[PDB]
DNA sequence: ATCAATATCCACCTGCAGATTCTACCAAAAGTGTATTTGGAAACTGCTCCATCAAAAGGCATGTTCAGCTGAATTCAGCTGAACATGCCTTTTGATGGAGCAGTTTCCAAATACACTTTTGGTAGAATCTGCAGGTGGATATTGAT
DNA sequence: ATCAATATCCACCTGCAGATTCTACCAAAAGTGTATTTGGAAACTGCTCCATCAAAAGGCATGTTCAGCTGAATTCAGCTGAACATGCCTTTTGATGGAGCAGTTTCCAAATACACTTTTGGTAGAATCTGCAGGTGGATATTGAT
């Protein structure tokens, strides 16, 4: 039956940054590959971080360090800024 | 009138020149086409070996796109656009 | 009491719950903390936003309204960081950057 | 009779094919090669190939060849030549790590 | 309280070169090597089990992981030895 | 009565099982998997110590040092390919001078 | 003095000799200091990132091995 | 008075240093460079370094420089030169993927 | 060739620092038995999707000829980089002081997992909508000849 | 330079294939209460590493001279590209059978969880091995002037 993807969320963000702009299905496929790739890279690094320090929990501290090791430069600064803001606004 | 007995010869000279043009190559030695076929054959042999291994581990007999994507991944290449 | 998504309470579009599941399901660690999927979802949303901004810009430069893989390829390789991050990534039907070296020119 | 100097058509083709994204190897010869190579590994039992599997492999193969051509040609210019030769491709392969 | 593969490396060393020793730095190299080989095989087996939506890593995933990560003759020998060890273990 | 004993191996089948369960690879670890893993680890260790000892003897030394391991790796086609991105501390490099470089 | 200049001509020539280089241009040494600086910057940034995740103030050998691992280099012996 | 031809000693040195495994940059300048780079990156926090961390970093940096020299020198020979030059290193880096 | 100059090879030697062996007692993993839970194979099963066969039909590949352009080979002069000597200066070695910083135990609050149903939100077709592919033409730009 | 030939650029158009919108049912996220864990705080070791201070100790910086290497210049035979002419090979909808692949059940061999007795592998000392470095001398080997 079902195959889930990030299509709906990619589309919401797309309409947020280019409202009159659409996207083809092939472009949507490479966007799903990209989102799965970033997630696997971050989660893999977070898993390794937690393992090195003999902890069994992946927390936002591990996600944030994983971002800082895997993303280049300014992308990393923005990404940790946005994640930090999300966790702050979520606690409420 | 000459007829094909090796499939790699189906990779024709003009196809290889189109690839080389996409690579920005301006002048091509005539020895390039068989060198390129050799390189391509080796690339295909490795990737297909790995993809078929992914197939036979899944107890399947149809190589899927994900088999090929996983094979490329295991050769250090990430292919986008076929996880659908 | 009525329910609001974790994405609602974090201020995001990406699915916090689904991300949390994907963290539990992927055998990354025996336990996953509460903020980890919030943080992960925010990063995914940001990355998606950045890549869609660059890809949308390429779409406009080629007088198109619809993003196609070619625009995603141009977005990648014209951006220093995006290019470094996705250096080993092939975009099906993406082509290459128009690039002729100086020597080759008439 | 009008006829272009050698290299003028070459430059025009470079611009042409760098603006496009189409696959440059014909589908059927490539897939026939693919299935022939595949039959070698299977001992002769035969596997089917999703259409998307064959076009995924062709995308990857063509991207690989184009990028190898980019590197090899850098080496060509480095030898103060303009014609790609097999030694340029072999040396690019060795430096990438593929036959190091 | 700090474990390694030293004892086992030394056992195998004495089986294949009985008159031969090994300096502590070379033993460190050997320990890194075994952790690297283990991490590679286990990683590929984990991914194989994920791709096929199975939750158990069996010797079948190990054998496929070997056939994907080791080159040629090393994989041929390695699968022989793994098959023989597991068969001989099955016989109680 | 060890699992290694009735597996016929020197490498510790139990410890491999623990490192597989504790390493976050999968929720369940089968019975034959740590046996097979220990068997491979032993075989791989075996081939590499065999080659490295041979190099130690080629230098008429009795003790394996990192140099002997480096020579073992890079002189063997398949090992060298498997450990291609691996650096061996104080291993040095293979003696190799290009032909164009030597006089006359 | 400058700290990068402590990596001297003869050291860089010994490295090139191990690399089988027979003749060296006088411009090579400043290029090599540039390259070595870039390499050390990346490896040290990541290693300190790893240390500082562990709430330590001593970067270990394992932090450095992990840094090299995350840029594709596997270091044996620590 | 005895004098070797240019290239004879250089070959002798290639053989010497390809036979050896010692670190070839002297320890203290290298470690001073690393501590300078680290203090620069921590933006004023100062970390200490296990002896083994400094020696691991030096083993890796030297293996990296040696292999960059091998590759770049392949490019040198390809240009039918014998003198390694900066453009050889720059091209080798562009082709490996390091930029 | 001849020989002189210099370097490297090979056989010794014997301590000393590093490797090996040994004794130990100990948590600590590994093994065992048992009491359950479960994941995954076997057995259909409906149903896509993959293979194949049709043979036209145009879209490309192939082969030949000829112009002109390149890679290879050769020479040579200026100058860059190698070789070699000295002397001092930065590094290496060894101990030393002690500050700070890892590493170990041990409580407990806080954070996470679990298990029970409640609500949706996301997916999958089906029904609407529309941007772009492929074809055409005119204008611009580029090229080649003189 | 002009002047002609040719190609590429760029916008028009319309119908349809692909995109977007729309509708509904259930996997799955959310809620609440509850029942394990954990990772951290606090607290005394001990390393470990940073700073220092000598003096021994080799290695780096500096200078001089010339070999021979790089970069420039020149030639030419063969090779590669451009252009054109045929003929084949890949493309292209359709059709059909069916292979093989998801989707569902049903359990049962296999894995997990818990609470037990034992065996092993790691550490700290220590005794006891040896291997190899470093130093010496003399025997071949390599290089270079002639």
């Amino acid at each position: 039956s079902r195959k889930e993807s990030y299509s709906i969320y990619v589309y919401k963000v797309l309409k947020q940054v280019h409202p009159d702009t659409g996207i083809s299905s092939k472009a949507m496929g490479i966007m799903n590959s990209f989102v799965n790739d970033i997630f696997e890279r971050i989660a893999g690094e977070a898993s390794r971080l937690a393992h090195y320090n003999k902890r069994s929990t992946i927390t936002s501290r591990e996600i944030q360090t994983a971002v800082r090791l895997l993303l280049p430069g300014e992308l990393a600064k923005h990404a940790v800024s946005e994640g930090t803001k999300a966790v702050t606004k979520y606690t409420s | 009138r000459k007829v094909l007995r090796d499939n790699i010869q189906g990779i024709t000279k003009p196809a290889i020149r189109r690839l080389a043009r996409r690579g920005g190559v301006k002048r091509i030695s005539g020895l390039i086409y068989e060198e390129t076929r050799g390189v391509l054959k080796v690339f295909l042999e490795n990737v297909i070996r790995d993809a078929v291994t992914y197939t036979e581990h899944a107890k399947r007999k149809t190589v899927t796109a994900m088999d090929v994507v996983y094979a490329l991944k295991r050769q250090g290449r990430t292919l986008y656009g076929f996880g659908g | 009491a009525k329910a609001k998504t974790r994405s609602s309470r974090a201020g995001l579009q990406f699915p916090v719950g689904r991300v949390h599941r994907l963290l539990r399901k992927g055998n990354y660690s025996e336990r996953v903390g509460a903020g980890a999927p919030v943080y992960m979802a925010a990063v995914l949303e940001y990355m998606t936003a950045e890549i869609l901004e660059l890809a949308g810009n390429a779409a406009r430069d080629n007088k198109k309204t619809r993003i196609i893989p070619r625009h995603l390829q141009l977005a990648i390789r014209n951006d220093e960081e995006m290019n470094k991050l996705l250096g080993r990534v092939t975009i099906a039907q993406g082509g290459v950057l128009p690039n002729i070296q100086a020597v080759l020119l008439p | 009779p009008h006829r272009y100097r050698p290299g003028t058509v070459a430059l025009r083709e470079i611009r042409r094919y760098q603006k496009s994204t189409e696959l440059l190897i014909r589908k059927l010869p490539f897939q026939r090669l693919v299935r022939e190579i595949c039959v070698k590994f299977t001992r002769g039992v035969d596997f089917n190939w999703q259409a998307q599997a064959l076009l995924a492999l062709q995308e990857a193969a063509e991207a690989f060849l184009v990028h190898l051509f980019e590197d090899a040609y850098l080496l060509t210019l480095h030898a103060k030549r303009v014609t790609i030769m097999p030694k340029d491709i072999q040396l690019a392969r060795r430096i990438r790590g593929e036959r190091a």
